[PDB]
């Protein structure tokens, strides 16, 4: 198929963006290129973090906190990497024993004051980035989590419980809402990444059969440190390492060529910081790299 | 069993009243029977309202009162590990909290040794849930015939001592004799009255008064 | 409810032989009396066989027996269900062969094919169980009452019906009048017999023969 | 501690080795190379393999099938990479329904015959490779699901039954001796290997503590291709690639200093096939290399 991204930016009219997969694949590099090449051709961009590693200091070297606002070099980068635990900092007894009755409550109503906020103001697009994948695909599970804590609570009353018992209906109505905009497929996305050895495919199949099993479709996949040869220099280990990632390479290739699509992204000799090395790195997803191969 | 499941498959093939009111009559003549003329009377007081809480019976809330008769003894067993178990949940989530907080890049052997003592505890807290719900449940199951052995056994030995002896006289002639053979069953003397309709249909007595109670709050 | 919990909390505190004898002797008596002397025995007769099924009864066996009677009509959809999976099945299992007979390493694309289709037929698989277990489970509910009908309706129109009409007439003499007070009961002349010990206790009769078919095959 | 595998040498009663983790990793290599070391002192050594990569006739030029024999070279190597549905093989109506009541059967039974040939003879101890993991460790479930099969299969009942039935009682005993063999520790231990990348490390730990949910213990890991600076000589991308080697090997040098061993085990040019050439590859689990750092 078509090796870039230009898809994502024809449509105009998607909302909501989603890309994910497991560590060790650099995943704030692609989310900020994704953003950078977005910020083109878009009006009111914003990112939203909840990985406990604070990149995004590290991608800018600026420190951000709890609010969102404009970083320098741009007119549209808007951004806030927060924590869940400030909701449990907020839980701070009854209520501490609802969480035992329910393992997960706390997480779900701060993403849910968040997206609250997120739909406060008037922004064009979003897009995301997350943990491990059995800590993320929980927020599917949320509106269930809810109304089943909302229940057990108004079981325990058979301080006022009539205010919490209202906030959890706005809150309720709201993550309905929401996940009712997720299955619209309209304005809301999603693109995994990984990278050519076993596991990594492995546990990306998984996650693609289980979005099959949701309803909700991709086209796009990125794959991260494609090394090419450099004609005349050689590594011999480095011979070995292209062979064999060839290997897995042409498997990619024998599965998703129907109708998925490929981003080939070389390593670079650093990790790529600062605004204009990142703006380099950034066009390649729309002008695809080939050597002769 | 159920006749319910029966009834899922039988699908597959194709005077109460005036009887309340002659009982409310005989209550009449009963409560106005009492200021010219006892203690009996008094043991049907006492049966009507626990008739009543058998009605207004939340039979979670009787247990609801229950829990503070237990929140109450200091020498309990029970509450003391009660109250471990809710320091043990304390502790609980303040591990959580420390390890969602944590990273699992630079920490990843701090990211261990929390991930082993929460799964650690998690196992524990469950054992005192089957342990402490299992108590209550028995001890719900103890106590509701231990009241129900109070309720009927004076809802049957009312009529077993104090029968023959007759607690009042019924007016000469109003009665045709078919009426007056419910006397001669529980062995009082005829022209007197036996202690039924004081049981059973005098719960009606106080049910409208109940359903003051349901003008009162509502 | 059960009486065996309470049974268990209740540790927590501190003429019949003589009975079947005569009424082997009224049997024997029963039996002498048809030589020298008729529908009504026959139908006893049947229903001896009917009780002798209730107590040699397999209460699935006799579902064994319904299995075979639905995999005899060619007619039936559900059979015709059965078959089809058993055809998915098998087709199920030749791909789950060739799935465990691949590599997860040159055929990765091939893999996840076979993978895809393997939980593919899952997921439909257990549907059918769902199914036609509850189809089986719910016949079998059907037809237990659909003979206990026939079995309990003889078991109590016998009483009903041809009561007052004597079925054979006492010696005139043999019992005292206590004893035939059991006759005048059921509204058959004083004098001769009624048709209940016949129900009940002519269970007995061939129950030692059903302990003689005990002899015979162990 | 020490960082070799002298203690297995040690011993002497051991007599059952289990060595796996997940692919990628060359377990292989491994295997051979603990065999090998093995026989220098020791009698009668047999190894065996179950995953559907031959890869043991890629370990010698040889063609190996359902028999036992020698391999060249050696006076001790004996092994047969066997098949489990030969088993499904021998069931080819109602059988195959009973592999519809319970998912697994047919499995459990062929590793049973297996090691009743196992038992047959009089080898000193054996050594073992498998599958990915959630395939691999049904086999402490096998005499459960051996016991729920024989008990529904008498259901059913409720050609003759009492044949299938008095064979599966022997599997039942034999299974039962077998996994209470398991848990001596003085025969059975434990091995698992892994490499310098963040999964790897992630089902390794979940590995170990899974065995530690079975009272099973290890003291020693292995790891893989640790890429070590030639002197003089350097690739660019492999000064950094050793940089992040080391960062996830000083992770695992806060892990497990304490009561287990990591071998040191470097990458070689060539895929290192032939015997004296696995005879070099093997050496180094006694003495470990060591370059300055
Ligand atoms: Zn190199």
């Amino acid at each position: 198929m078509e090796p870039t991204l230009q898809s994502i930016l024809d449509q105009r009219s998607l909302r909501w963006i989603f890309v994910g997969g497991k560590g060790g694949v650099g995943k704030t590099t692609t989310s900020c290129s994704l953003a950078i090449q977005l910020a083109k051709v878009r009006r009111s961009v914003l990112l939203l973090s909840t990985d406990p590693a604070h990149n995004l200091s590290d991608a800018f070297s600026q420190k951000f906190g709890k609010e969102a606002r404009l970083v320098e070099g741009f007119d549209n980068l808007y951004a806030m990497e927060i924590d869940p635990n400030g909701s449990m900092q907020d839980l701070l007894g009854v209520m501490q024993d609802l969480a035992y009755a329910i393992p997960g409550i706390d997480e779900a109503m701060s993403f849910a004051e968040v997206l609250k906020q997120v739909n406060s103001l008037s922004y064009e697009t979003i897009v995301f980035d997350t943990a491990p994948t059995g800590h993320t695909l929980r927020f599917l599970q949320f509106p269930t989590v809810l109304e089943k804590a909302l229940a057990k609570v108004s079981q325990l009353s058979g301080q006022t419980l009539s205010d919490v018992m209202e906030k959890l209906d706005s809150l309720r109505v709201t993550i309905s809402e929401v996940n009712a905009q997720f299955k619209d497929e309209r304005l809301t996305t999603f693109v995994c990444v990984c990278i050519p050895e076993f596991l990594s495919l492995y546990e990306t199949e998984r996650m693609i059969q289980e979005l099959a099993n949701y309803g909700i479709d991709t086209h796009c996949i990125v794959v991260n440190q494609l090394l090419f040869p450099k004609p005349g220099s050689d590594c011999e280990q480095c011979t070995a390492r292209r062979r064999m990632q060839k290997k897995y390479l042409d498997q990619i290739e024998e599965l998703y060529d129907e109708e998925f699509n490929v981003v080939k992204m070389p390593l670079l000799v650093e990790e790529v910081r600062g605004k204009e090395r990142l703006e380099k790195f950034s066009e390649m997803l729309i002008k695809p790299f080939v050597p002769p191969e | 069993v159920e006749q319910a499941i029966e009834l899922a498959l039988e699908f597959f093939p194709a005077g109460m009243t005036l009887w309340r009111d002659v009982m409310l009559a005989l209550f009449v003549l009963g409560a106005v029977a009492w200021w010219r003329a006892m203690s009996l009377l008094l043991v049907i007081f006492l049966l009507e309202l626990v008739v009543q809480l058998v009605n207004t019976i939340g039979a979670k809330t009787i247990n609801n009162l229950l829990w503070r008769f237990y929140l109450s003894i200091p020498g309990s067993p029970l509450a003391k590990d009660f109250a471990e178990q809710r320091a043990k949940q304390k502790e609980y989530l303040q591990v959580r909290h420390d390890l969602n907080a944590t990273s699992s890049q630079d920490e990843f052997a701090k990211w261990a040794r929390l991930q082993r003592k929460h799964d650690k505890l998690m196992d524990e807290l469950e054992k005192k849930k089957s342990q402490l719900d299992a108590h209550r449940t028995s001890f719900s199951r103890k106590l509701t015939i231990y009241r129900w052995i109070l309720t009927r056994g004076m809802q049957w030995f009312l009529c077993f001592w104090f029968s023959s002896q007759p607690m009042f006289w019924l007016p000469y002639g109003w009665f045709p004799y078919w009426v007056e053979w419910l006397v001669s069953f529980p062995n009082a003397p005829m022209g007197s009255v036996s202690i039924v309709v004081w049981q059973s249909a005098c719960s009606g007595v106080l049910a409208l008064v109940i359903e003051a109670v349901m003008a009162v709050v509502r």
